[PDB]
RNA sequence: AUAAUAGUAAAGAUGAAAUAAUAAUAAUAAUUAUAAGACUAAUAUAUGUGAAAAUAUUAAUUAAAUAUUAACUGACAUUGAGGGAUUAAAACUAGAGUAGCGAAACGGAUUCGAUACCCGUGUAGUUCUAGUAGUAAACUAUGAAUACAAUUAUUUAUAAUAUAUAUAUAAAUAAUAAAUGAAAAUGAAAGUAUUCCACCUGAAGAGUACGUUAGCAAUAAUGAAACUCAAAACAAUAGACG
């Protein structure tokens, strides 16, 4: 998917963070947009390694299968984690 | 196996190889069509 | 993926040596940016003499202009950039090498790290 | 969460320290004794 | 307890170090605790260490690192030259003062740097020294010129009115043989713990 | 378990060989019982519960918070330059577990080789499990318990 | 259980904080970074035309 | 080396001989050895306290004994890897004896290098006989040195005049310095007095040193000339 | 290897010599300039890494990998007949490639002889791509797993210490104690124990024959008996010998 990020980031959260930073700076446009674009490019999946994508897939699988929030090691979740790698 | 003992085995293996070399045409004749 | 580059460009013209280098830097930087990439730094290095008389196809070179380009890209993009470098007649030696971002995000060029400055923030300050 | 964790522990430690106080606290509420105290503390917080 | 006694006792008192006994670099102050015997105790090879020390050693003083090693020998060197340097310095009687405008450290978390002097001189600068002949203004000390001058267990910077050719140029690099007199002006002490003396050649 | 028991026996033997005084063992029920039996017969000088790091001075209750780090400390015994607990061969091995009736145990006690067991010796102790309770073989005979012939100490 | 939940969540939070800090640092840096053509050209001019700070050792 | 049975079982072996009639007469030692038996119990005995510090060797801190949060704010809810490993070798290997005074000693000689040059006799006189009140530094049987300072610091710490260790150390150092200065002045003035009243010292320390240097130089010179000649040829 | 330059009679080889695509058609050596394959100097210790075969010029991609913490699962483990996959060098089947090396072959020496050791031409082969095959002193001649036992010295990593100290852990490597052992010696295993698999039961005949399966083939696995001996083998000892 098109605006998915690596390194355990989320695009919606990143934009919000950037906005908050901007607000803080103001308290204390084109260029800013360009910087934001550069950041997105850096943190995009499609520029990053396959390893990050796999990790993300594993995390997703865990989220799906976990019989409660903490579960890692549920036989089913372990199997799911194995599957992505396989 | 010491080396001395091995040498008898080696010799035997060589003899066997020689026999096989000798009986190549004979073996071929025996093999085909029966 | 942060890839460092080291290209040793040709210097045919005696009086104005850096022009070919500058053109190379422009072109490869343009390619990078067209292909989802982000060039971070373009560190120049001097008009340094080569160790031996290094030769390209039907040419010979004894002095060259050296530079680092420290850019982000995909792997396929990087590979293609490398291929384009290998192809062109105005570079003697090219070398892309990965800079690992598993620990940090801001990473300076190899030279800057050797000097002392780990991140580009330090260089800025 | 951290504050909650702290409160239960600190109260329990205080209860352990004072025996006379502990019995009175238990009466007010309503190894086994220690467990009951702990349960009461949990209910409170 | 035994442990307390051990902690008190004279081997525990010697502060441990694994610095080289042979150090060919620059020596600005003592490295190791000098350890003497009495003559009687030397006679029956006892130094108050783990083991007996070889009968080949006839000097009463020594320096050591390890009470016992894997090689089954105490790591020592039979020499206590540093005490003699200190005693020479005392005899010379030139009081060490900080050339920088600072209070004397002996008057009034941890600082490992050298507190004033290292304890080669606890002398104070204000005294004069009378004799039968009179009050000594200029301290006369014999030393050797190297090329700097070796003056009583210390190397010292030297100055003069005119460079004497007769003594110097007759034996250019055998100046160490002939002992010359010196007038020691003052002794300063730097951060590294080196005593920077300054002498004047007399003739 | 029986493998565990064999391991502890081997450990005891090792400790006897080099002359250590005080030795740790795993904290299980069977193991504890065995240790108690040895103590009562007179092979161990001491028996006490404790941590993985050492024997415990005061009482510490064992829970899921502790259990993994818990341990059974055991004092060994020597006299006239000879260890008391020389051997700890077990009889019922994990692969060939043997369970005798009372008659067979009696025969063993009275110098009869049974099921390829050398019959029990002058200063020996054959331990016997009977309804998850380790006993002396003589004790088991007296009570009349058909049981698993566990192990053998000398 | 509560303690274990806290331990799980605290570490995750710390990691998140670290990631945010890293992002902030990147943003601070990124005026020097290049995406557009004009910026790249300016960088080139700075590097080459000035004839200053060529990385050569002596 | 195996534990030898035959060094300690001597009387038993002789008792057997006596019983047999191999020995007609009993040895002189036989009755004595019977009266006073050997140990014959060559065990590795475990130790539970470090004697110097007074740290406990055997015990393990539990999860329940550590209720509050750790550095980096994580509550210990499980035994760690090291809490599961059977730490028996610690009970048996002899303890490394540590003292607070050792660090102070190390500090002192770093601060005062030339205190090392003051020679130290290590051959003990009766350790039981001494009786030093560390109210003051100058004890009688003991000389003035860094040790005395350190003892004074320890005394101060004990008495809680200076609650902090560093302050007590400084105080002890300052006490020492005055004494040292006094000692220095004593010797110089004694020398002056001697000079005044017509005392005659044949060899002064500096003169002695010069003489010592001279012999070495003479040795060097002859050797050096030979070496130069060798080099030439 | 080819070509050019200038230059002069030997060059190359060996124990010493010759034969040869050596050289008065102008070489060899030298300096240049093209091409071609195949190899990877130091670092290097195969340290380490890999299941084992293996694996050290550089880079990139994808895969797998260590430790400690936190949380979770709750005995899910061990071993493993049959089975499966990978498996040096040589060999083979295709299609490229072929510098150097080099079975065979031919020639020169050596020698009484020389189907050799040395030298010269040098084909298969060695190289790549796609396969076949599944053996080696495939060796640590030592199957895997777990619990345990006395020291020292080296490194390596981890934690604390008030970044550079002396400490606690592990891990490996080297000396040993005990123990074991026919001894040599093994040394956290060849020790103390437990579990599981493989395999051995005198020497010859024989890993041969017959049979079967598999392979393009060479072959690989499986694997007898008759006949004949009181032999046959290992560690160590003291000689003699080189
Ligand atoms: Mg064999
Ligand atoms: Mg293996
Ligand atoms: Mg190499
Ligand atoms: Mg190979
Ligand atoms: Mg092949
Ligand atoms: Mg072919
Ligand atoms: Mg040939
Ligand atoms: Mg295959
Ligand atoms: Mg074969
Ligand atoms: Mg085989
Ligand atoms: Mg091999
Ligand atoms: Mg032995
Ligand atoms: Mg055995
Ligand atoms: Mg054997
Ligand atoms: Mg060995
Ligand atoms: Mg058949
Ligand atoms: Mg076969």
């Amino acid at each position: 998917e098109p605006l998915v990020l690596s390194k355990g980031y989320n695009i919606e959260e990143v934009d919000k963070f950037l906005a908050a930073i901007e607000s803080a700076k103001r308290e204390r446009i084109e260029k800013l947009e360009d910087r934001r674009e550069a950041i997105l490019r850096i943190l995009s999946m499609r520029n990053s390694e396959n390893k990050n994508a796999i990790k993300m897939a594993v995390e997703l699988a865990r989220k799906e299968f976990e019989r409660f929030p903490g579960d890692t090691g549920s036989s089913e979740v372990q199997a799911a984690c194995m599957t992505v790698r396989i | 196996d010491s080396v001395m003992r091995k040498r008898k085995k080696k010799m035997k293996k060589h003899k066997l190889r020689k026999r096989r070399k000798r009986e190549k045409a004979e073996r071929r004749k025996l093999s085909q069509g029966r | 993926m942060l890839y460092e580059l080291i290209g040793l460009v040709r210097i045919t013209n005696s009086n104005a040596p850096k022009l070919e280098a500058k053109e190379l830097s422009s072109t490869i930087g343009k390619l990078i940016i067209q292909n989802r990439g982000v060039v971070r730094d373009i560190v120049p290095m001097g008009i340094r003499y080569l160790p031996k008389i290094m030769k390209k196809d039907q040419e010979k070179h004894f002095r060259a202009y050296h530079f680092l380009m420290l850019f982000d890209s995909s792997a396929a993009v990087q590979s293609e950039i490398l291929r384009t470098l290998k192809k062109d007649p105005r570079v003697i030696r090219s070398s892309i090498v990965k800079v690992d971002l598993d620990k940090q995000l801001d990473r300076a060029s190899s030279l800057h790290r050797s000097l002392g400055k780990k991140s580009i923030l330090e260089l800025v300050n | 969460q951290r504050s909650l964790i702290d409160r239960i522990q600190t109260r329990l430690s205080e209860l352990l320290s004072n025996d006379l106080k502990c019995d009175q606290f238990l009466k007010d509420h309503g190894n086994i004794k220690k467990n009951l105290l702990r349960k009461h503390v949990m209910m409170d917080m | 307890t035994l442990a307390e006694l051990l902690g008190r006792s004279r081997i525990a008192q010697v502060a441990n170090n694994h610095k080289p006994l042979t150090y060919t670099g620059k020596k600005f102050h003592p490295t190791h605790q000098i350890i003497e015997t009495k003559p009687s105790t030397l006679y029956r090879q006892e130094w108050g260490l783990k083991s007996a020390i070889p009968s080949k050693i006839k000097s009463r003083y020594l320096v050591y690192n390890d009470l016992d090693t894997l090689e089954r020998i105490t790591t020592f060197e039979p020499r206590g030259g540093t005490q003699w340097n200190r005693l020479r310095f005392q005899e010379m009687g030139v009081p060490i003062v900080s050339n920088i405008g600072r209070q004397n450290p002996f008057f009034k978390k941890f600082n490992t740097e050298i507190i004033g002097t290292g304890g080669l001189s606890y002398s104070l600068p204000g005294k004069l020294k009378n004799s039968p002949n009179g009050v000594i203004q200029r301290t006369v000390v014999p030393g050797r010129i190297l090329n700097l001058a070796a003056i009583g267990g210390f190397v010292a910077d030297v100055v003069f009115f005119q460079s004497p050719p007769s003594s110097f140029n007759s034996m250019g690099d055998f100046i160490r043989m002939k002992t010359f007199l010196f007038e020691i002006l003052e002794a300063s002490m730097e951060k590294n713990g080196s005593v920077s003396m300054h002498a004047r050649l007399l003739e | 378990s029986l493998v565990k028991l064999a391991n502890t026996c081997a450990h005891l033997q090792n400790c006897s060989k080099v002359r250590v005084a005080l030795t740790s063992i795993p904290y299980t029920k069977l193991q504890l019982q065995f240790a108690y039996n040895l103590y009562q017969q007179g092979f161990l000088s001491s028996l006490q519960k404790g941590s993985t790091m050492g024997p415990d001075k005061d009482f510490v209750e064992v829970t899921p918070d502790n259990i993994s780090t818990r341990r059974l400390w055991v004092g060994l015994k020597y006299r006239d330059n000879k260890p008391v607990l020389s051997s700890c061969k077990l009889i019922s091995k994990p692969n060939s577990r043997i369970h005798l009736p009372m008659e067979d145990m009696k025969k063993l006690c009275s110098g009869v080789t049974i099921r390829n067991i050398k019959p029990l010796q002058p200063g020996e102790l054959i331990l016997v499990r009977a309804h998850n309770n380790i006993m002396d073989i003589n004790e088991a005979i007296s009570k009349k318990l058909d049981g698993e012939v566990l192990c053998r100490v000398k | 259980k509560l303690k274990r939940n806290y331990n799980r969540s605290l570490l995750n939070f710390q990691a998140h904080k670290k990631k945010l800090n890293e992002l902030l640092n990147l943003y601070h840096v990124a005026n020097e970074f290049i995406v557009t053509e004009s910026q790249l050209l300016k960088k080139i001019d700075k590097v080459f035309n000035d004839e200053t700070e060529e990385f050569t050792d002596a | 080396m195996k534990i030898q049975t035959n060094a300690v079982n001597v009387l038993q072996r002789t008792s057997a001989y006596l019983k047999s009639g191999l020995l007609k007469e009993t040895p002189a030692w036989y009755n004595v050895v019977a009266s006073i038996p050997p140990s014959t119990k060559f065990t590795r005995e475990p130790r539970f306290k470090n004697p110097s510090n007074g740290h406990i060797i055997g015990k393990l801190v539990d999860v329940t004994e550590q209720p509050h949060a750790n550095n980096k704010g994580l509550y210990k809810t499980r035994p760690n890897s090291s809490d599961k490993r059977v730490g028996v070798k610690r009970l048996y290997r002899p303890p490394k004896l540590t003292y607070v005074e050792d660090r102070l000693r190390s500090l002192f000689y770093k601060q005062h290098p030339w205190e090392l040059s003051r020679p130290k006799i290590l051959v003990e006189n009766e350790i039981g006989d001494e009786n030093y009140d560390w109210s003051h530094m100058l004890q009688i049987g003991r000389p003035l040195d860094g040790e005395s300072v350190i003892q004074r610091t320890m005394y101060l710490i004990k008495t809680k005049q200076y609650g902090d260790m560093v302050e007590a150390y400084d105080h002890a150092r300052y006490e020492f310095y005055a004494l040292r200065m006094q000692e220095e002045t004593e010797q110089q003035v004694a020398l002056e007095e001697a000079e005044m009243f017509g005392s005659l010292f044949g060899v002064s320390a500096i003169e002695h040193g010069i003489q010592k240097e001279q012999e070495v130089l003479d040795v060097w010179e002859k050797k050096v000339v030979e070496e130069t000649e060798l080099m030439a040829a």
